[PDB]
């Protein structure tokens, strides 16, 4: 009925490292490898529990050493790029001038490295956007969410532009007020 | 613009720290990593560089990792012939012979030295409760030197002559070291541990992240201290 | 309350 | 561009809970690129290679009596422990769903009204959404978009119902969720 997963990874040669906890598919927290601190998915979690960020950095070091061992054992068998499935939706039924949020769902892909940008009428948007780290999947590929707070209108149109090695070309998911 | 000086409420008070001050002392009492003309040989995360430097002192490590504020800083020095000077730590030092960790502390070696082992003196003036008590100089073999190197040298001196840090607590309540550059720019570091019962050495040294360097022949240093009562 | 984590063991070299 | 090959390593400790901390299963797994190579199932009690690439480790780790013993008690010291630590804001987290009923913007076939029951912003994901025509449940014509996990501890879903509308009819969308003691209902008066 419930699953808690401690998920971590290391990617060469990008030198990407991650460490996070998952509750029924939702992130509880992950560790900022540079600031060396626990980043809670929701603010209130950090007021009810704690975690020693330092501990994740120890695991990551072992994770990398093991990557090097495994890489060599497989005779340097590289990973096969699997392109993401991209979808765009609002978090709630859209209504003109009614505050909403655009969600760009990037799923079923690997390796865990993507470039995601939002476009308002063909132009890039930087204001108010936020994103999550890479989330684990049972098939061992990844998921990831990008958010854009906006004010619906018949005039504005959007696109979630995603780049990944498995995509020959950047993929653009369009969205516009229809309802 | 330059960083605004601290107000009493902006400073850590040793009276609010209940851990072992010896753990702060440990980082500046004849404690530092020093290497000349070396190039990085590895990297754990993109913002850090790993060098082959041996602890000639007590053979405690032969690999050193220094973390920088960002990837660009690391890229900048990755293939440079540099010099290294900084305060290292072991507790929570991780990366894939003994190992030790540190932050910043990197400077280009090319034409940054003085001929004939000449050292540059740097002025340090100490203030206790707003009055200049003692003044002296520390020295470096670099024209452009990291604030970290100078800071460490100043504190090493003050620990011996003024008991800046003792095993248990300190004679002072607050303290910050301020750097004045010839261009009028200034910045400072809090010399006391964050409040609480445990001193996180790694977190504290992170401030040296920016790898901030200054001109040794013209920079000026000021150490401002205060006792709890006066 | 603090979360505990599992430590990673090294692989066979 | 960047064409160098990538090499990935993943480590996952999965704590599976059945009826609270009554039955707990720990699954430690290693994945090289997209392939699980070796794992530790608490139900088996020891490491087992999933592929030849992992055989060396399964053999090596099982030769470490200390590790095996520590791993065997993780079901308590790790899983049950962490479950109790976050139970209050995870297992017990509850956010009531926002429910609204309106006709679809599409409406394909003429003498047919496609109704939409929007159920959003709720938590947990477990939820039951039913349609009734005059107090009697509808089986056919019902089509759901599926449960959508927004990534922010929030869920949403759309459940449609095609109808042959007759003045006076009452089509009800009923929603049962742990956040409420009694089902939520939203009616569409034809």
């Amino acid at each position: 009925e419930h699953v808690i997963i401690q998920a971590e990874f290391y990617l060469n040669p990008d030198q990407s490292g991650e460490f996070m906890f998952d509750f029924d598919g939702d992130e509880i927290f992950h560790v900022d490898m540079a600031k060396k601190e626990t980043v809670w998915r929701l603010e209130e979690f950090g007021r009810f529990a704690s975690f020693e960020a330092q501990g994740a950095l120890a695991n990551i070091a072992v994770d990398k050493a093991n990557l090097e061992i495994m890489t060599k054992r497989s005779n340097y068998t590289p990973i096969t790029n699997v392109p993401p499935e991209v979808t765009v939706l609002t978090n709630s039924p859209v209504e003109l001038r009614e505050p909403n949020v655009l969600i760009c769902f990037i799923d079923k892909f690997t390796p865990p490295v993507v470039n995601v940008t939002w476009l308002r009428n063909g132009k890039p948007v930087t204001t108010g956007v936020s994103e999550t780290v890479f989330l684990p999947r049972e098939d061992h590929l990844f998921r990831k969410f990008h958010y854009l707070p906006f004010l619906p209108s018949t005039e504005d149109v959007y696109d979630c532009r995603v780049e990944h090695w498995g995509l020959d070309e950047p993929l653009l998911k369009h969205w516009e007020f229809d309802a | 613009e330059s960083q605004p000086d601290p107000m009493p409420d902006d400073l850590h008070k040793s009276s609010e720290f209940t851990g072992t001050m010896g753990n702060m002392k440990y980082l500046y009492d004849d404690h530092y990593v020093s290497a000349t003309k070396v190039k990085s040989v590895d990297s754990f995360f993109k913002w850090d560089l790993i060098y082959n430097i041996s602890d000639k002192k007590l053979k405690n490590y032969d690999k050193v990792k220094t973390e920088l504020l960002n990837e660009d800083l690391a890229k900048k020095y990755k293939d440079e012939v540099v010099d290294v000077y900084g305060s290292n730590y072991y507790v929570n030092c991780y990366f894939s012979g003994g190992k030790t960790c540190m932050y910043g502390g990197i400077t280009k070696h090319e034409g940054n030295h003085f001929d004939n082992g000449n050292l540059q003196n740097v002025l340090v003036r100490v203030y206790e409760n707003k009055r200049n008590t003692i003044s002296f100089e520390v020295q470096t073999d670099k024209k452009s030197v990291t604030a970290q190197e100078l800071d460490i040298k100043a504190r090493n001196f003050l620990i011996n002559k003024k008991n800046l840090y003792e095993f248990n607590s300190s004679p002072y309540e607050t303290g910050y070291i301020k750097f004045i550059e010839n261009n009028g720019n200034t910045f400072w570091y809090d010399m006391m541990p964050a409040p609480g019962d445990k001193f996180d050495q790694s977190k504290y040294l992170m401030m040296y992240n920016d790898n901030k360097t200054v001109d040794s022949k013209s920079v000026k240093i000021e150490v401002h201290l205060t006792t709890k009562n006066g | 309350a603090a979360y505990s984590d599992q430590a990673t063991p090294l692989l066979l070299s | 561009g960047d064409t160098r090959p990538r090499f990935l390593w993943q480590l996952k400790f999965e704590c599976h809970f059945f009826n609270g901390t009554e039955r707990v299963r720990l699954l430690e797994r290693c994945i090289y690129n997209q392939e699980e190579s070796v794992r530790f199932d608490s139900d088996v009690g020891e490491y087992r290679a999933v592929t030849e690439l992992g055989r060396p480790d399964a053999e090596y780790w099982n030769s470490q009596k200390d590790l095996l013993e520590q791993r065997r008690a993780a079901v308590d010291t790790y899983c049950r422990h962490n479950y109790g630590v976050g139970e209050s804001f995870t297992v017990q987290r509850r956010v009531e769903p926002k429910v609204t009923v309106y006709p679809s913007k599409t409406q394909p076939l003429q003498h047919h009204n496609l109704l939409v029951c929007s159920v959003s912003g709720f938590y947990p994901g477990s939820i039951e959404v039913r349609w009734f025509r005059n107090g009697q449940e509808e089986k056919a014509g019902v089509v759901s978009t599926g449960l959508i996990q927004n990534g922010d501890w929030t869920f949403q879903t759309l459940v449609m119902l095609e109808t042959v509308p007759r003045s006076g009819e009452v089509y009800t969308c009923q929603v049962e969720h742990p956040s409420v003691t009694s089902p939520l209902t939203v009616e569409w008066r034809a």
